[PDB]
This record gives C-alpha cells, structure tokens and sequence, in this order.
C-alpha cells in the first residue's frame, strides 16, 4: 500500500 | 555505522529492492522508514507530496529522483544530488536544502517566522504531532491550547472566535511546498 499523498 | 539516513517514499517494492541493494553496495547510509533527525536524503519513486516529502523539505533534505540511485550504482559511488532534485514538483525542496547546507548549528526554516502562534487540531490530517513538527521546523510557533493561537489548523469543534483564522491543514502544506505563506482566504474552514 502507498504512503498517503497530501 | 553511517550517521545519516535515507528514506524512500512513493517507492514501488521492486524499486525499494534496488535502493536497498545499492545502499548495501555503496554504504554511506542507513535506510530509515520515515524522515527523522538523521535523514539527509529522501528518494521518491513518483513525485507525490507525501508526509516524508514534506518532512524532507522542512528539514532541508535532498528530495531526489530514484535515478540518483541508479546512476550512483553505475558509477560505483554516490554522485552529486543536484541534478536529481524534484524541484519542479516541490519548489521549496532545493531552496530549503540550500539554506540547510549554509547553516552553522541545527537548521530551522523561517518560512513561518512572521506568523502568529498556531494551534493544530488533534484531529488533523496529517496527524497532529507530524503537522506540529512541520510547523516548528519551518520556523512557526506551536500552541498547546486554542486560546494561545490566532491561527487554528484543522478540524475544530470549539466555539469560533472573531479574530482567529480557522484554516485547513493544506494551508500549512501548500506554504511549505511553495516556500510562500499562502493567502488564508483560500483555506478557510
């Protein structure tokens, strides 16, 4: 799973 | 035992394997799961504004393309970072890195040095402690309670006060990324 984009 | 860490962010697993292998061959870094006080280099697989990119800018790290690792492996040594900076996506990255490198003593940004104290909602996204860290590292002042602040960042269920700006977390992040204090009007809650 990916690190959240902000 | 290297005193600096490198962090991967938005990195597909097969690229992480390569970075890990390259660091095993060229040495010079430990790999850390997330940006911390020892971090000098942040490697992004896709130029997404992740928390690690943000923290990377706030600390004045190299925020680099994955290709830096590929070239370094080919030449058998860690090469100059400048050509691989992700400045198009994150204009503040090379700016904060330049200033960090000039610093005598621990580096601290000044982007927020003329802002009043800010209270960060405990319900914020990105999470409160990290968002406070970002505000502090970029030269801002962090309040522990809402009465202390003229600026309140994120979800807030207290009674609103007339001379306080209630802004989304994005105000902080867009400011950091551009190295401009963004206009509050566009970020009002």
């Amino acid at each position: 799973q990916a690190s959240q984009e902000y | 035992k290297p005193t600096r860490t490198l962090v991967m962010t938005s990195m597909p697993s097969e690229k992480q394997n390569v970075v890990i292998q390259v660091v095993d061959k060229l040495k010079g870094f430990s790999i850390a799961p997330d940006v911390c006080e020892t971090t000098t280099h942040v490697l992004s697989g896709k130029p997404l504004r992740t928390l690690n990119v943000l923290l990377g800018i706030a600390r004045g790290c190299w925020v680099l393309s994955y290709d830096w690792v590929l070239w370094s492996l080919e030449l058998g040594h860690w090469i100059s970072e400048e050509p691989f900076e992700l400045s198009h996506h994150f204009p503040a990255a090379p700016l904060c890195r330049s200033e960090c490198h000039l610093s005598a003593g621990p580096y601290r940004g000044t982007l927020f040095a003329d802002q009043p104290a800010m209270f960060v909602s405990p319900a914020s996204s990105p999470p409160v402690a990290k968002l406070c860290e970002l505000v502090h590292l970029c030269g801002g002042r962090v309040s522990q309670v809402p009465r202390q602040a003229s600026i309140v960042i994120g979800p807030y269920s207290g009674k609103k006060k007339a001379t306080v700006k209630y802004l989304s977390e994005k105000w902080v992040l867009d400011s950091i990324t551009q190295h401009k204090v963004c206009a509050p009007e566009n970020y009002l809650l």
